[PDB]
């Protein structure tokens, strides 16, 4: 039971009757999960995919991708979720990354990969019987299941983030990092057989990884929400009744835009019992109505980067009328240990600024075909501990940014920028706080001063995904740098004088 | 004409009133145009340019995709 895919086999024993996944088209028991995951058991052996390859999935959620999941698990097949709606140009360079030998994808999509970088990379299709690559038409007849020695902390899958040279960054996580999490928010918030979770997060973010994993962990049921039902946000809060979703887990963003136009706050899902969020600051104004129409829900605020995935969390009380800040990101979790440290390496005093460093069973393996990380993780998030012993986050000192909860390296911006024919110089930085946040790039152009931000947005668009690309753009004759080349950030004061000239008409 | 308020609406809103290169086909999400955030301030100008109520059911990304889908929305919602 160290192993994930042990982990659903043991609730397949306890509950094959009961639903185990549910998307538009299908819901699956275990037993229908079972059936469905030996098909995809079958398919990758008889492609000859072996323990420690890499797949990529590049498709949108559904009961079959969490059966592909399990199978590769279970053939120690390190399994890669790419975002369906990531430019092919940028697929290339996880394909390249992490050298996958299998892509997954809709028939829609083959056809861009016919010009790609990984024309050769064998592709099946998911979702349309009429392609010869769809993935039943693969005669398993010969397909012979091998017994296989996995250990806890080997490889299991690669989620990608922003990478600060425009090349995606692979966080390689071990069964040990999964199940740490996964066992950690089991106990803490008693998880039960027969509740439904929803899937929110796309699969290539770790907030997926509760989502999926607890569910399959305690004979739960989880359910998947489609794209279409996630872009009204009054459907998101239907879904939650017609589903009777007790378990929530979204960043705030989502669960603001329930409350401004769902009817979150007066239509009130009275079959939430656990409501997480994670990712980013939530607005303390709104988590009070929050808090307050939902005042005997578990509410908690999760913290971590990617490379541990929830590393601190706090459970919510009440919210002081008086309270301005943020509810504070609270102690270690998932098993590990925390601390803030100064620039000497040493622990911090109460009250004292440091940075957040986590060590214990959730730290990744290391990024994938990089070296493996030794010793506690420096997260880059600065923190402060508060008297009580609790922890408040402050923001960071380097060039990832947050939008609406996604991570964003300012150098993948500005590399597809500066890629452009008549961008010399490039950067990017955000401006405003929570949905008023807008990413602006501020460039140095080459010739005149004829650049259609529309014309920009096309070209960023073939590189990045769309919450990457520039909301708004500044051009200046020059970037101010200080004696080594770092960017001043008085570019913020150019853009609020920009934005308050406008305002002045 | 639905479509020549949106183009123009939408270049000063979102583009800072530069409509050189948006028409009423272009992309809006696939460019970040129009982000998850600003979703409800479209259907605000499309409730008092156009004067029909819009739907919960109707607040499909198909429908916002494009100018072109949303004129065809308030045609389709007005018969
Ligand atoms: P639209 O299409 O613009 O709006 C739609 C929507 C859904 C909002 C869209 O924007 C969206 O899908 N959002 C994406 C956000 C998401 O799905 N989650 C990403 C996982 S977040 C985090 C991992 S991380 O590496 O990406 N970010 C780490 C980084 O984030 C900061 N941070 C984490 N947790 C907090 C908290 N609680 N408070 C403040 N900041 C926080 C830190 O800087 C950290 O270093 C997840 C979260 C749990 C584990 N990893």
């Amino acid at each position: 039971m160290k192993l994930l895919h042990e982990r659903m086999m043991h609730s397949l024993a306890r509950y094959p009757r009961q639903t185990a996944v549910v998307d538009e088209q299908d819901a699956l028991s275990y037993e229908a999960l079972e059936l469905r995951i030996r098909e995809f058991v079958a398919m990758l052996c008889a492609l000859g995919v072996g323990q420690g390859q890499r797949i990529l999935l590049w498709a949108h959620k559904s009961v079959d991708l969490v059966a592909v999941m399990q199978a590769a698990l279970r053939l120690g097949v390190v399994y890669v979720p790419v975002d369906p709606l990531s430019p092919v140009s940028r697929l290339e360079k996880i394909a390249g990354d992490s050298q996958a030998v299998l892509v997954l994808c809709t028939a829609a999509r083959l056809e861009e990969l016919a010009g790609s970088a990984l024309a050769q990379v064998r592709s099946v299709v998911l979702d349309d019987p009429a392609s010869a690559g769809y993935w039943r038409n693969i005669d398993t007849g010969s397909s012979v299941v091998p017994t296989l020695a996995i250990q806890p902390d080997d490889l299991a899958y690669i989620l990608y983030t922003s990478g600060s040279t425009g090349v995606p960054k692979g966080v390689a996580l071990s069964h040990g990092n999964a199940l740490a999490f996964v066992d950690w928010a089991c106990e803490r918030y008693c998880f039960q057989p027969g509740e439904r979770f929803a899937n929110h997060a796309p699969l290539h973010f770790d907030l997926s990884v509760l989502d999926i994993y607890c569910a399959l962990n305690v004979g739960a049921t989880v359910c998947l929400v489609p794209e279409s039902i996630a872009f009204s946000p009054r459907l998101l809060t239907d879904f939650i009744r017609q589903h009777e979703i007790s378990i929530w887990y979204s960043v705030p963003s989502v669960l603001m835009m329930m409350m401004q136009d769902g009817d979150l706050l007066s239509d009130i899902q009275d079959t939430l019992r656990v409501l997480l969020f994670a990712g980013e600051p939530f607005p303390v104004k709104h988590l009070r109505d929050l808090r307050a129409a939902y005042a005997d829900v578990r509410l908690a605020n999760l913290f971590g980067p990617t490379e541990t995935n929830v590393c601190t969390a706090f459970e919510v009380g009440a919210i002081d009328p008086e309270r301005v800040l943020p509810v504070p990101i609270g102690t270690a979790a998932s098993g590990n240990q925390v601390w803030a440290q100064k620039p000497d390496g040493s622990r911090c005093a109460v009250g004292e600024e440091g940075e957040l460093v986590v060590q214990g069973p959730t730290v990744m393996l290391g990024y994938f075909a990089k070296p493996a990380q030794e010793g506690p993780y420096k997260t880059g998030d600065m923190v402060r501990q508060r008297p009580d012993g609790n922890y408040e986050y402050l923001g960071r000192r380097d060039d990832m940014l947050k939008v609406r909860g996604n991570r964003i390296e300012r150098g993948e911006v500005e590399a597809a920028l500066l890629a452009h024919p008549q961008v010399s110089e490039a950067a990017v930085l955000v401006v405003g706080e929570g949905m008023n946040a807008q990413l602006w790039g501020v460039l140095v152009a080459h010739t005149r001063d004829a650049l259609s931000l529309i014309d920009l947005k096309r070209h960023c668009a073939q590189r990045l995904p769309r919450y990457m690309i520039i909301d708004k753009v500044l051009c200046l004759d020059a970037l101010p740098r200080n004696a080594n080349g770092k960017v001043d950030r008085f570019a913020l004061a150019r853009q609020v004088e920009g934005k308050l000239a406008a305002a002045l008409e | 004409m639905l479509e020549s308020k949106l183009i123009n609406h939408i270049a000063t809103q979102f583009l800072d009133g530069e409509k050189d290169g948006l028409d009423s086909q272009t992309p809006l999400f696939e460019l970040n145009i129009v982000d998850s955030a600003a979703i409800f301030d479209l259907v605000d100008f499309l409730r008092q340019e156009s004067k029909v109520s819009i739907g919960m059911q109707e607040i499909h990304p198909a429908n916002f995709a494009t100018v072109q889908s949303m004129v065809a929305l308030v045609q389709r919602l007005k018969a």
